[PDB]
């Protein structure tokens, strides 16, 4: 009977960081999908392993919705079978992904004519990551033999990085507000359910 | 399955900084992140890294971790007397269906207190242990350290063998050691010698107590 | 209060089952995965497997697939695990810890680490158990300076672990010193307990040690009388 609080994801005032990606589970609660279109056009409204005419008549086990900001030439990356520096160190999807990226422009909330500093991603990593799996180590990156110490300095690099949201970039530069919605199913009783049941 | 390797002890005085290392494979360290854990005596182990360098919420910033291949490492600089503890280091484990692997934990002691001679205590078997056709002499000793001591009892100048259980030393309230050396005869025996002393040589020094088997006493 | 309370401590002989309980409060019981790790004495951490209290999904360690069984109760955020066929090899501490990561994901786990500990329940395997002879060591005739008598209390052949001492029902905590047990040959335990007392007052103030020893339901109070 209960709506799923779909609109407290997307409506935060600030979004997380993609490297220290954001996730809440969802769950008993009848999931309309609709709540969420008062957000605008989307940059970006992608379903996997599933129909994307079903997504108001499916049955779970539990929703997840995972959120950060990105900019928008790497809204792509957000995808199974993708790399790049978000895909590969920040935001794994797995190939049997199911379930929807929606991504729109924040120019407007997200950035300052100084440049934005809080929105960071990771640039370097020793491995790709695991599919939904999460770093915020914060160790300098060695690149070569030489140990760092904790330093930066010659092949001993920060591993995050700022994306210095300026609202004069363009769009391709421009930071963009990703969800990511998961739809689990588990050898357990559904407690998300469409509105179409 | 899978072990990770730590050092067996590790030690430092007040004020340094210690390193405690963590050996995994590719399949835990060299995969996954590597957590690290602290465990007071009589107490349940307590998250001090996590996410390879990351503090709990309450850590002393004097606690650091990393990451390199298919190592970890725990750095305690600043080391305080409360910092005297096991420390063992985490990681998932990808292999067969996945698993945590635990270290072999890593005994931290804290050095840098005075030396401090062994309290001798000697009790006699006693009257209703007697009655029951048995007698134990019940040496204690305390207050010492640092903890290393052999205890020799005697009967008349003549060294008793069998019969003898002495504990490990065993840490204190005030950072001191404890012992305790248990004799046990036969109350003919006991009726049998004259005197009976409970040597302790700590430190190259000797502490001695004796009783004297005596009727009604 | 974030906060993991276990079950008391068991003596179970070889064979038997036990079931520990591990009860949460403080948070959401089904939003983080719970691990069981054990400790034997004087070694290091074992650890046995995670539960998901969201559906009841369990990973198993290779060592107990087949007699550990995790269950979980929602309505009273209460963990269970269950060992089957104990062997004298389980004696050892059982903890449950909390999965750190919020929202896990079954099908996608990952093991970031255990941030919220039980204060853990002892797991005893033993084939028999005998009470303790509990003996008083009288103090000393001759008084040493200082003013201070040792009174004493021999706990003797006990089986197996733990006992507890206290005095005067627990008036008398200044200057008890309650030594670690010893393991003698026979297999049994034996430990004393002394308390150092002004010589004035012995005379004055009765002394008795109260021996517990839960593994055989004993209790028993004897009076250390001054006494040459
Ligand atoms: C989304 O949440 C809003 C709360 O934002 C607050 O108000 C704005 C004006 C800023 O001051 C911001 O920093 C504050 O946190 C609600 O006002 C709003 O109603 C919500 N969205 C919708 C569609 O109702």
């Amino acid at each position: 009977t209960n709506l799923c609080p779909f609109h407290e994801v997307f409506n935060a005032t600030t979004f997380a960081s993609v490297y220290a990606w954001n996730r809440k589970r969802i769950s008993n609660c009848v999931a309309d999908y609709s709540v969420i279109y008062n957000f605008a056009p989307f940059f970006a409204f992608k379903c996997y392993g599933v129909s994307p005419t079903k997504l108001n008549d499916l049955c779970f086990t539990n929703v997840y919705a995972d959120s950060f900001v990105i900019r928008g030439n790497e809204v792509s990356q957000i995808a199974p079978g993708q790399t790049g520096n978000i895909a590969d160190y920040n935001y794994k999807l797995p190939d049997d992904f199911t379930g929807c990226v929606i991504a729109w422009n924040s120019n407007k909330l997200d950035s300052t004519p100084s440049g934005n500093y809080n929105y960071r991603y990771r640039l370097f990593r020793k491995s790709k990551l695991k599919p939904f799996e999460r770093d915020i180590s914060t160790e300098i990156y060695q690149a070569g033999n030489k140990p760092c110490n904790g330093v930066a300095g010659p092949n001993c690099y920060s591993p995050l990085q700022s994306y210095g949201f300026r609202p004069t970039y363009g769009v391709g530069h421009q930071p963009y507000r990703v969800v990511v919605l998961s739809f689990e199913l588990l050898h357990a009783p559904a407690t998300v359910c469409g509105p179409k049941k | 399955q899978s072990v990770l390797t730590q050092p067996p002890s590790a030690s430092g005085t007040p004020g340094q900084r210690v390193t405690i290392s963590c050996s995994g494979s590719s399949s835990n360290i060299g995969s996954n992140t590597v957590n690290w854990y602290q465990q007071l005596p009589g107490t349940a182990p307590k998250l001090l890294i996590y996410s390879n360098n990351q503090r709990p919420s309450g850590v002393p910033d004097r606690f650091s971790g990393s990451k390199s291949g298919t190592s970890a490492s725990l750095a305690i600089s600043g080391l305080q007397s409360e910092d005297e503890a096991d420390y063992y280091c985490a990681a998932w484990d990808d292999s067969l269906n996945g698993y945590v692997v635990f270290g072999g934990g890593t005994k931290l002691t804290v050095l840098g207190q005075p030396k401090a001679a062994p309290s001798v205590t000697l009790f006699p078997p006693s009257s209703e242990e007697l009655q029951a056709n048995k007698a134990t002499l019940v040496c204690l000793i305390s207050d010492f350290y640092p903890g290393a001591v052999t205890v020799a009892w005697k009967a008349d100048s003549s060294p008793v063998k069998a019969g003898v259980e002495t504990t490990t030393p065993s840490k204190q309230s005030n950072n001191k050691y404890a012992a305790s050396s248990y004799l046990s005869l036969t109350p003919e025996q006991w009726k049998s010698h004259r005197s009976y002393s409970c040597q302790v040589t700590h430190e190259g020094s000797t502490v001695e107590k004796t009783v004297a088997p005596t009727e009604c006493s | 209060q974030v906060q993991l309370v276990q079950s008391g401590a068991e003596v179970k002989k070889p064979g038997a089952s036990v079931k520990v309980s591990c009860k949460a409060s403080g948070y959401t019981f089904t939003d983080y995965f719970l691990h069981w790790v054990r400790q034997a004495p004087g070694q290091g951490l074992e650890w046995m497997g995670w539960i998901n209290p969201d559906s009841g999904g369990t990973n198993y360690a290779q060592r107990f697939q087949g007699r550990v069984t995790m269950t979980r109760d929602t309505s009273i955020s209460t963990a269970y695990m269950e060992v089957s066929r104990l062997r004298s090899d389980d004696t050892a501490v059982y903890y449950c810890a909390r999965d750190n990561e919020r929202y896990q994901m079954q099908n996608y786990y990952h093991y970031y680490g255990m941030d919220v500990w039980g204060q853990g329940t002892t797991v005893t395997v033993v084939s028999r158990r005998l009470p303790p002879s509990v003996f008083p060591l009288a103090p000393s005739s001759k008084s040493t300076s200082g003013g201070t008598a040792a009174l004493g209390c021999l706990v003797k052949d006990y089986f197996p672990e733990p006992v507890t001492v206290s005095w005067n029902s627990g008036a008398l905590t200044s200057g008890v010193h309650t030594f670690p047990a010893v393991l003698q040959s026979s297999g049994l335990y034996s430990l004393s307990s002394v308390v150092t007392v002004p010589s004035s007052s012995l005379g004055t103030q009765t002394y008795i040690c109260n021996v517990n020893h839960k593994p055989s339901n004993t209790k028993v109070d004897k009076k250390v009388e001054p006494k040459s």
